[PDB]
């Protein structure tokens, strides 16, 4: 009689390096036939460490990300310690379960680094299941980035090409061919990735257009 | 506030409780009705209140109640709390029929008053139940059988054990009377008569103050008589000539 | 859902050097039938804020005296510290999530307005709680037919004067006349700059019917 | 779907399950014995939804378990009968009914063998005989042909393997083992299984 | 709904009303217990003298289930209360763990009890003091004291009753190795440790046994009888 | 009398000032902070020689990396000690990582002066915990430990005792502690438990002993251990 | 909110001191008759108000329970009205349950039940107020009396209130099995004439009869009938 | 023996206690006076400055309500706080309620049952304050009550709560009440608080007046800030 | 008997006091030492921490409570952890709903709200606590003392805890200086006001001084044993 859920779609991206994690975006936020508003971020910085990227309806995402960030400051001046980045993965996996039967309709990746510093990125469900990876994009184009990046990255099916690890240009230059590819593809395109990446030194932000249709 | 609360549910620094012995002291003042049981059935003997002849008519007395068709339970004490509380008890008998389809074998609704007693005393803040009240019975597991039970909580089979004043004519000289092998319940109303003709000021002694009820049986079912009248001018012949 | 509930259509805005600007039509419209005709949709709440409403009017006049009170009674601690439209858009989001999270929702789909202490802003807040800033807002059928008006100005100039922008939403509001079939003639203009808000009372549309008397 | 029978002899009562845990279209490990032990002389058998059985008969277990081990004596199997009735019928309409159809075989010592017989909706009906499950349907006739009143234990126990060849031959389910229990005036008795 | 905080620290540390508890535990009867390395066995003041008593009803000798046994010492009727739950909660530990369920869990929840009787809202903390027995999964055969401050001690001779202590220097002095053996020098220490306070057993002793987890046996006045009449032999 | 909550001419709460007694009673826990470790150890005074001394608990472990140590009126801390082990493998189901110490002394202190007379449900406490303890634990900062009060204030320590010996065996605990473990703090903190003394030359049946050390994660000495010990002095 | 804890409590002698008060509040109270008879009661009492300035047709004493069952007290005054209210209510209770008007017997269980809490649980003090019954029910009529303990006793007379020792000599000297109907009137009437404070007017006394046909009160043309037949 | 420290318990006498026990603990608090006329309520509060770490308005006593009703309040600042905000709650209770502006009689005898309410029970205090209301709708007239501890709620012209009220009460009644146009009266404020201001010991009286009137059109401001600097002008009239 | 208004935040004193939470305020009198101040720009707060043990981190006072506005407790400190969990979370929550920075004056009147409530009813204990709460709202940054008697003030350079009157008495007659004298020059001038507490023999040493900076630009910042030696100047010899 209602439909509380919407599909406001967006797909956002999160690769795990070896001291970094590019966590995409996409930007074009809409449902039905209309699209609603081309400013909207899908990464939030979560601390200077975490960055999350956050897809699917998106007053539930939003309403996500402001409870894991009023928890992680409740929890930052209840113990004088900031949040990890594998904590962060384990309260949202509560928080997303908690609330199971009326269920977050939300597919959000959680990027950043560890305590040594190597890069990690969490992969979610809607209900919470986590898993670290070193890409795994998320919520709309969700079966489309992925096996590019099974393979551009994952390297798997494939023979002795000699696979060097990534770096902050090879991976810089994975990200934005494939959202073009997906700004082709998908419906749910984006017009302007808005790349949150996190390094050792502290966290950018770079912004470049795509296909704006 | 802090100041005004009696606080019954207070140790002594000599161990025991206040508002315990103090219901303890309140059997002494009024209280009758001793109990015996034989190899046959079980019998209550009691007394009424005084001589004051506006009295109409008791149904049951104020002192016998029935709570089964297998059971019945005899007062001390204050009679305005245990009124409350045996039909409280009476409820406890039925709802284990609406549990298990049994005549609720006695033991089992002893120990469920007595529980609820020992919560009255226990917490709450408020006054004991002043009522040392006891039990006759019958079930199928164990003979005819009585219990006794007091304010405190504890109880106990009290074979033939009496309550309120004059525990010496009732009940001491009990205790070098009883037959404990066999009764034969008719010499139990001869011993009933006894202790209740030593513990009285009148010997008038018929119905009018006095309220002897008994136990029996025929084919299986349970028997409960209140002893009508004229058999207690039966029993009060009977001695013609001596008891002691 | 259960009744045809009285609602309205749309209330359409673009923000502009300066302040911001939102219109809507005065219309009670009960299920194709204009039932009430001279009824504000346009809320004021304090000096740098204003508020709209699509969807169920009802609702709304739970939320003109829920955010009435709310912003009163904040309004008198005095301190200074009223409400940034930051803040309205907030709570009405909070409220909107909070209240279909409990599956007895508000049916209105708002826009929130307002020209804070350095640059002005234009807020959606939707029935669902899907909410977010854009430059030009439109709800209803609007966001259908009003909004290629507006987000085709924007493009080539993220710039208005307020002239331009008062001239764009009332010819975007005379697309609605045209077009949206829940639409009334009058509408009301209104809009919030440096000086506050002031809202203008009944307007009007002038029609364009010269292409009637080709048909055959 | 399962399978559950009992005979009352003249001073005694023997039950029988079927040793059969299924799934969805495979079996799992046969024994998962039906047959919960109660106090001493009471034995009840539960079959119906998977996940009900082990809950609810249980439970019934804690408490007349509860009863002997407060208060001395246990409970005559026709009190151990209604309360259980009891418990199911008030556990029935409220919040979760609980799906057991339960058989309970007892003896009291002062009276007869008992065979207490419900459906899932806690009817109580003593029985000289009962069964259970889809099996119940074509077994329960060859305890009509055959059942005297009076009966010996060993034809009672041929009888009962009459049943389960019977049940071997026709019902469409593969049974192949069935737990045998006679229980009688010096306690519970297992008899060897029947295996095919 | 009685909310008026009872058991509060007074000055110099004190907290009468679990002191007052212990005069209550020290105005009851005479349990005493004997961890005898492969029995374990009872024995409290017979009753006083029955006379007109029913000797079933007149238990100062509990069973929790079926190994785990306990007898209390104060107050009679507040131990009852205890005697439920601890049945009542011994057969939820049959419900999860299913086992003959350890004797160190049961008093652990005894003592836990009396513990939040000591903490809550105006309901005086018991009067009571246990014996909890019993054996485990391998023999074993615990013995524990609870005591109405809910401290539990794993001690092995325990007679806390009302005129105990006397009873446990006396077994402090005459418990070393000589009752290791079945039951006839440990049965006999007990009966000897209470004919030290009172008088024979055909009127006041009563005793309990229970061997390796099973047959949970009260002695009728035989066992009580033969007792003295051996312990009067040896002295 | 007056209640419970109200304040005392002195300044302070009356059952909170009253609460410090009563740890004054009971026996002696020590415990040394180290740069590789923290030891603990009480005397739990054990009263009649005809009995099992191995049961009585005062030194339990919270987790397997916070060992507690308490005093006073003995068997009032399992419901605290129950919600720091509750709240500890709460913290790790939610959060999937270790604690601190502050952590689980943050969340038991909070309980500590939280009762009342006339409040909500009957579920809550009437008179403080009456039990002074000090949580033994490694972290990723260091090894440390938090001596608890009955007031809820809880404070960094390195070397503190509790119980009937807090001026005596505190005083020669001041002047005896400065640098590291290095294997000998274990031995010179029995020591002021042989200063200690009340009943017994400090065998391996009167006190109870455990390290927490971190390479593993802890160790509650058994009795050939504290022996080796003892023999060593 | 509340105490829940008892002020009524047991003294050292072993008895109850709020109750015995609670005699003596009663024992101070207004005097009061009542006289089953051989088909039918008669309970009198005594209206003396401050001055002659009052509606005597406003307050009653005798008041029924809904169907044939009246009540009359001595004692206290407004603590009476709560036990006419809470009576009431039990015996419509009882009627919407058993669907017959409530035998006496049970109405006395009901009111004696719910005076007895009111010696226990939390601050309350006990009513002070030992209101007696009438009651026809089937066959031949009833009288009982709840105590302020909460005990009951059923007889042929009694009185209450000042000087109820002449009350229950005078009535055991001047009764008869048989004495029926307005004889008992009569000497509830010459019961009340004995103290009264004097004069006897009609305006300080109402009775109330329970004649076969449901309790009623009596009219004040009828009592001043009977004062005129005196 | 003892019959005070409990507001359920009357005096042998009738007087309870705990009443007339926070009547004085309103006397030993500084002035607020406030002042009636045809054109609305000038309040004005007397100060009593500890220190020079406070600030200017370090505690406000001069609250308002409803956008119109001001909060002149004289004795414990936690407990007039309490019922300032829970006055707003009330008033915030009318509005959403019934629609229509709360007219001010109805606030004054809703606060006043509620504060008279909370002195039945021996489980509360009483409140340790005084205070006073007022303002005006288009068609009210310039309505102000005073609430006392005890609950009772009077319409007054020129009520005066505080320590100093014996002496406060005799310039208020010298002081032609009716038919002046407001503006005047807060001039004519600070002679009645430079009056009854009787020390120079640390307190230094730095005063502070609100009102509502035609100037306002039922609203609430701090004087606007002139007056402060008009009304100062009004010393040597305590010094001569 | 003696004093019958012992059983107490129900009675009045009969001249007109309450009798224990001005009692209460002595409990807070008997607590340890701290002064805070502002600037025209940022606000400060300093505290000294007693260690009454072997050696301690001396029971750390000023806390964390905020984005932004920060406290220091003095007087009891579980009641005080309490009374900041609270602050704590619906500061957290004002973070959550309105998506703004809770200000600073609405924080401070309602848990002036919040701790007035057991003063008012029966049987319940003041929050004995004297919080010196500091943050930076969207004008200059305010500072608050609260108090037991849930009577909060709007100061600026207040100083609470034992013999705390002498380091006003300082802090009194040198307000002229503050509205500038930036963070270095500022700290320096807030010290010399802690250091008249301390009996006349001591250093305010890295150990024992724990402050905390909060204003335009910068989140409040706590400043423990090592971050506080950086400030290091004065002798007054006191």
């Amino acid at each position: 009689r209602f439909s509380p859920y919407v599909f406001n779609g967006g797909t956002i991206l999160a690769i795990a390096g070896e001291d970094f994690a590019i966590v995409a975006s996409d930007t074009r936020l809409s449902e039905g036939f209309s699209i609603h508003t081309r400013d909207s971020p899908k990464c939030y910085k979560l601390t200077d460490k975490t960055v999350i990227g956050c897809s699917g309806f998106h007053g539930d995402c939003l309403t996500l990300t402001k409870i894991i960030e009023a928890r992680l400051k409740m929890y930052k001046h209840s113990n004088n310690k900031a949040m990890t980045t594998g904590a962060i993965a384990a309260m949202l996996s509560t928080i997303l379960y908690s609330r199971r039967f009326f269920p977050y309709y939300v597919y959000n990746i959680i990027g950043g680094l560890d305590e040594e510093g190597k890069g990690a990125v969490y992969s979610f469900d809607p209900v919470g299941s986590y898993q670290r990876d070193s890409f795994k994009a998320g919520g709309s184009a969700s079966a489309m980035l992925q096996p590019l990046l099974d393979n551009q990255v994952g390297f798997k099916n494939m023979q002795n090409v000699e696979h060097v690890p990534l770096s902050l240009d090879r991976a810089m230059r994975l990200v934005k061919d494939v959202f073009i590819s997906a700004a082709e593809r998908d419906v749910y395109t984006g017009d302007a990735l808005r790349i949150c990446i996190v390094t050792k030194e502290g966290i950018r932000e770079e912004t470049v257009s795509l296909r704006k249709d | 506030s802090r100041r005004y609360d009696s606080r019954t549910t207070i140790f002594s620094p000599e161990g025991r409780l206040y508002q315990v012995e103090y219901a303890m002291e309140a059997i002494g003042h009024a209280g009758t009705c001793l109990g015996i049981l034989a190899n046959d059935g079980v019998l209550l003997a009691a007394e009424r209140r005084n001589i004051h002849k506006l009295l109409d008519e008791v149904f049951f007395s104020e002192k016998i109640y029935k709570l089964n068709e297998d059971m019945a339970c005899s007062v001390a004490g204050i009679t305005s709390d245990a009124n409350v509380l045996t039909n409280e008890l009476r409820l406890i008998a039925q709802r284990y029929l609406l549990q298990y389809q049994e005549p609720i074998p006695c033991e089992q609704l002893v120990t469920a008053l007595c529980d609820i007693k020992q919560a009255y005393t226990q917490f709450g803040g408020k006054r004991p139940f002043g009522v040392s009240l006891l039990y006759i019975g019958w079930d199928k597991h164990y003979g005819f059988q009585l219990y006794q039970s007091d304010p405190s909580g504890n109880y106990g089979g009290w074979k033939a054990t009496c309550i309120g004043n004059n525990s010496a004519a009732a009940v001491s000289m009990l205790k070098q009377d009883y037959k404990e092998g066999e009764m034969t319940l008719k010499s139990a109303l001869a011993l009933a008569i006894k202790v209740l003709n030593k513990t009285m000021d009148v010997s008038k002694l018929s119905a009018e103050k006095v309220e002897i009820a008994t136990l029996t049986r025929e084919n299986g079912k349970t028997v409960i008589r209140v002893l009508k009248q004229k058999e207690v001018e039966q029993l009060i012949k009977k001695h013609e000539e001596e008891e002691a | 859902t259960q009744n045809p509930m009285v609602t309205g259509t749309s209330v359409l805005g673009v923000k502009f050097e300066g302040g911001v600007v939102i219109a809507a039509d005065m219309l009670g419209s009960y299920g194709s039938l204009a039932r009430f005709r001279n009824i504000s949709r346009i809320m004021r709440v304090n000096n740098s804020t204003m508020l709209g409403a699509s969807g169920d009017y009802a609702d709304f006049q739970y939320l003109k005296q829920v955010l009435g009170q709310m912003v009163i009674d904040e309004e008198l601690l005095g301190d200074g510290h009223s409400y940034s439209p930051r803040a309205i858009h907030s709570w009405l989001t909070r409220a909107m999530y909070s209240r279909r999270s409990k599956m007895n929702p508000l049916w209105n789909t708002m826009v929130i307005g307002g020209y804070a202490d350095g640059e002005s802003f234009l807020g959606y807040v939707d029935m669902l709680g899907v909410a977010y800033e854009a430059p030009s807002l439109a709800t209803g059928y609007g966001a259908y037919l009003a909004q290629p008006l507006l987000r085709e100005v924007l493009e080539k100039q993220p710039v208005l004067s307020q002239t331009e922008a008062r001239d764009l939403v009332e010819r975007c509001m005379r697309v609605l006349y045209y077009r949206d079939a829940r639409s009334y003639n009058r509408f009301q203009i209104a809009t919030v700059t440096e000086k506050g808000v002031e809202i203008e009372g009944p307007l009007s549309t002038e029609t364009n019917w010269d292409i009637a008397h080709m048909i055959s | 779907m399962e399978y559950l029978i009992g005979i009352q002899g003249p001073d005694y009562v023997l039950v029988a399950s079927d040793r059969v845990a299924a799934s969805n279209i495979v079996q799992m490990k046969d024994d998962h014995d039906k047959m919960f032990k109660m106090s001493e002389k009471i034995l009840l058998l539960c079959v119906g939804e998977a996940g009900d059985t082990v809950q609810f008969a249980e439970y019934i277990q804690k408490n007349v378990q509860l009863y002997k081990m407060r208060n001395g004596y246990e409970l005559s199997p026709t009190a151990a009968a209604n309360f259980t009735r009891r418990n199911l019928a008030d556990c029935l309409r409220s919040r979760t009914p609980y799906h057991v159809n339960l058989l309970l075989a007892g003896y009291d010592e002062h009276e007869g063998p008992a065979l207490y017989y419900m459906d899932y909706l806690a009817a109580l009906a003593k029985a000289p005989f009962a069964a259970h499950g889809y099996g119940a349907f074509l077994t329960l006739s060859i305890l009509d042909r055959y059942y005297t009143p009076t009966i010996s234990r060993e034809r009672a126990v041929e009888l009962l393997r009459k049943c389960l060849e019977e049940l071997q031959k026709r019902f469409i389910l593969n049974l192949p083992t069935f737990s045998v229990r006679v229980i009688d005036k010096d306690g519970i008795h297992n008899l060897e299984n029947i295996a095919f | 709904s009685y909310d008026r905080a009872i058991t509060v620290f007074s000055p110099d540390g004190h907290l009468f009303q679990v002191e007052y508890a212990q005069e209550a535990v020290k105005k009851g009867s005479t349990a005493v217990g004997v961890r005898g390395r492969d029995i374990v066995v009872l024995g409290v003041e017979k009753k006083s003298v029955a006379k007109l008593q029913d000797e079933r009803t007149v238990r100062k000798i509990c069973a929790l289930d079926d190994n785990v046994c306990m007898a209390f010492a104060g107050l009679t009727a507040d131990a009852r209360i205890v005697i439920n739950r601890a049945r009542v909660e011994c057969q939820s530990h049959r419900l999860t763990v299913e086992d003959p369920v350890t004797v160190e869990y049961i008093t652990r929840y005894i003592a836990s009890l009396k513990q939040r009787y000591t903490q809550s809202n105006g309901r005086r903390p018991f009067g009571i003091s246990a014996l909890i027995v019993g054996f485990d999964f391998d023999g074993t055969p615990r013995l524990y004291q609870t005591d109405p401050s809910g401290t539990y001690h794993a001690w092995k001779a325990n007679a806390i009753g009302r005129g105990a202590k006397s009873v446990r220097e006396f077994l402090e002095k005459n418990y070393t190795d000589d009752a290791i053996e079945t039951d006839d020098l440990t049965i006999k220490l007990v009966i000897k440790a209470l004919l030290e306070v009172v008088q024979s057993g055909g009127k006041n002793i009563e005793l309990a046994v229970m061997r390796r987890d099973q047959s949970l046996k009260i002695l009728n006045p035989e066992e009580i009888e033969k007792y003295v009449a051996e312990i009067e032999k040896e002295k | 009398d007056r209640g419970v909550n109200t304040f005392s001419p002195e300044g302070r709460l009356f059952q909170v000032e009253y609460a410090i007694e009563a740890i004054k009673l009971g026996s002696t826990a020590i415990g040394i902070q180290t740069s590789e470790g923290v030891c603990l150890a009480v005397e739990k005074r054990i009263t009649s020689p005809l009995m099992e001394p191995s049961s009585i608990e005062k030194i339990v472990e919270i987790d397997a990396h916070i060992g507690c140590a308490m005093s006073g009126l003995i068997a009032d801390a399992k419901t605290l000690i129950d919600k720091a082990r509750v709240e500890t493998q709460n913290h790790w189901f939610t959060y999937n990582e270790t604690m601190t110490v502050e952590s689980v002394t943050q969340a038991v202190s909070n309980l500590a002066l939280q009762f009342g007379e006339e409040d909500a449900d009957p579920g809550a406490m009437s008179r403080p915990f009456g039990v002074a303890l000090l949580f033994g634990g490694v972290d990723e900062k260091g090894p440390q430990l938090f001596h608890m009060d009955p007031s809820g204030t809880f404070v960094q320590c390195d070397a503190r005792a509790i119980g009937s010996a807090s001026e005596g065996a505190q005083s020669s605990l001041q002047e005896v502690y400065h640098k590291s473990m290095t294997l000998k703090e274990a031995i010179k903190s029995s020591l002021i438990i042989l200063k200690q003394v009340m009943e017994e030359k400090l065998n391996a049946t009167n006190i109870e002993l455990a390290t927490v050390q971190p390479g593993q994660n802890f160790h509650m000495f058994t009795k050939e251990e504290l022996e080796e010990v003892i023999k060593d002095i | 909110r509340g105490y829940s804890f008892s002020l009524t409590t047991f003294s050292p002698s072993g008895k109850l001191v709020q109750i015995e008060y609670a005699l003596a509040a009663v024992a101070g109270g207004a005097p009061s008759v009542g006289i089953k008879a051989a088909n039918g009661v008669v309970l009198a009492t005594e209206k003396k108000q401050k001055s002659i300035l009052y509606d005597e047709r406003s307050v009653h004493k005798v008041e029924p329970i809904t169907k044939h069952i009246g009540l009359v007290y001595s004692g206290m005054g407004p603590d009476y009205r709560v036990l006419v209210h809470r009576a009431r209510k039990l015996a419509q209770q009882y009627y919407l349950v058993y669907q017959e008007p409530i035998p006496t017997a049970q109405l006395v269980q009901r009111v004696a039940s719910v005076m007895q809490e009111y010696t226990q649980s939390g601050g309350v003090r006990p009513f002070g107020v030992s209101l007696l019954i009438c009651g026809w029910n089937e066959g031949r009529p009833y009288l009982f009396q709840s105590d302020p303990s909460g005990a009951y006793f059923a007889w042929k007379a009694t009185a209450m209130g000042k000087n109820y020792v002449n009350g229950k000599t005078f009535l055991e000297k001047r009764y008869n099995e048989d004495l029926e109907l307005e004889d008992a009137i009569h000497t509830a009437i010459l019961t009340l004439k004995e103290s009264f404070e004097g004069q006897m007017t009609e305006d300080n006394i109402e009775v109330g009869i329970c004649n076969e046909a449901g309790f009623r009160r009596l009219t004040p043309t009828e009592v001043k009938d009977y004062l005129a037949a005196i | 023996t003892g019959y005070d420290l409990s507001a359920s318990t009357f005096s042998p006498d009738g007087r309870v206690f705990q009443v007339e026990y926070a009547m004085k603990a309103v006397e030993n608090s500084s002035t607020a006076i406030g002042i009636r006329c045809k054109d609305g309520v000038v309040f004005g509060v007397e100060k009593l400055v500890l220190s020079k770490l406070y600030e200017e308005g370090s505690n406000k006593r001069l609250f308002n309500v409803d956008r119109h009703v001001g909060m002149a309040v004289a004795g414990l600042l936690a407990d007039a706080r309490s019922l300032a905000d829970i006055a707003r709650e009330e008033a915030s209770n009318f509005r959403s309620n019934f629609g229509y502006n709360i007219p001010l009689k109805h606030l004054a005898d809703r606060v006043a049952m509620y504060v008279h309410a909370y002195t039945l029970y021996s489980a509360v205090r009483p409140f340790g304050c005084s205070f006073m209301l007022g303002s005006y709708s288009v068609n009210d007239g310039a309505q102000l009550y005073m609430i006392d501890p005890s609950g009772v709620s009077y319409g007054y012209w020129g009520c005066a709560i505080g320590k100093a009220r014996q002496a406060a009460k005799t310039e208020i009644e010298k002081l032609q009440m009716k038919e002046m146009t407001c503006r005047d009266i807060v001039k004519e404020v600070a002679k009645i608080i430079y009056i009854v201001h009787d020390e120079v010991k640390d307190k230094a009286f730095e005063l502070e007046l609100s009102w509502v009137g035609e100037l306002t059109n039922g609203r609430h401001e701090i004087v606007p800030k002139d007056i402060r600097e008009e009304a100062e002008k009004y010393a040597k009239e305590s010094l001569k | 008997a003696a004093n019958q208004y012992d059983n107490d935040v129900t009675v009045w004193s009969p001249q007109g006091r309450i009798h224990q939470i001005e009692y209460a305020m002595e409990a807070v009198k008997q607590g340890s030492a701290t002064v805070g101040l502002k600037s025209k720009t940022h606000a400060v707060l300093v505290a000294l921490k007693r260690a009454q043990s072997e050696l301690a981190a001396h029971q750390k006072k000023i806390l964390h409570v905020d984005n932004h506005i920060g406290i220091s407790i003095a007087g009891l400190t579980a009641d005080a952890r309490l009374l900041c969990n609270f602050m704590r979370q619906e500061c957290l929550d004002s973070r959550f709903v309105f998506d703004r920075p809770l200000p600073v004056s609405r924080l401070v009147s309602l848990i002036g709200s919040k701790t007035q409530i057991p003063t008012q009813r029966y049987g319940r204990r003041p929050y004995g606590v004297g919080l010196l709460i500091a943050g930076y709202d969207d004008m200059g940054p305010h500072i608050f003392q609260t108090c037991p008697s849930a009577n909060y003030f709007d100061c600026r350079a207040m100083s609470i805890g034992a013999r705390s009157q002498s380091a006003r008495t300082y802090l009194e007659r040198h307000m002229s200086e503050f509205m500038e004298c930036n963070l270095d020059e500022l700290v320096k001038h807030g010290l010399r006001a802690l250091r008249e507490t301390l009996p006349a023999e001591q250093d305010l040493t890295t150990k024992n001084v724990s402050i905390g900076i909060v204003g335009k630009d910068l989140e409040f910042t706590i400043y423990d044993d090592d971050d506080v030696s950086p400030f290091l100047d004065g002798l007054e010899e006191r």
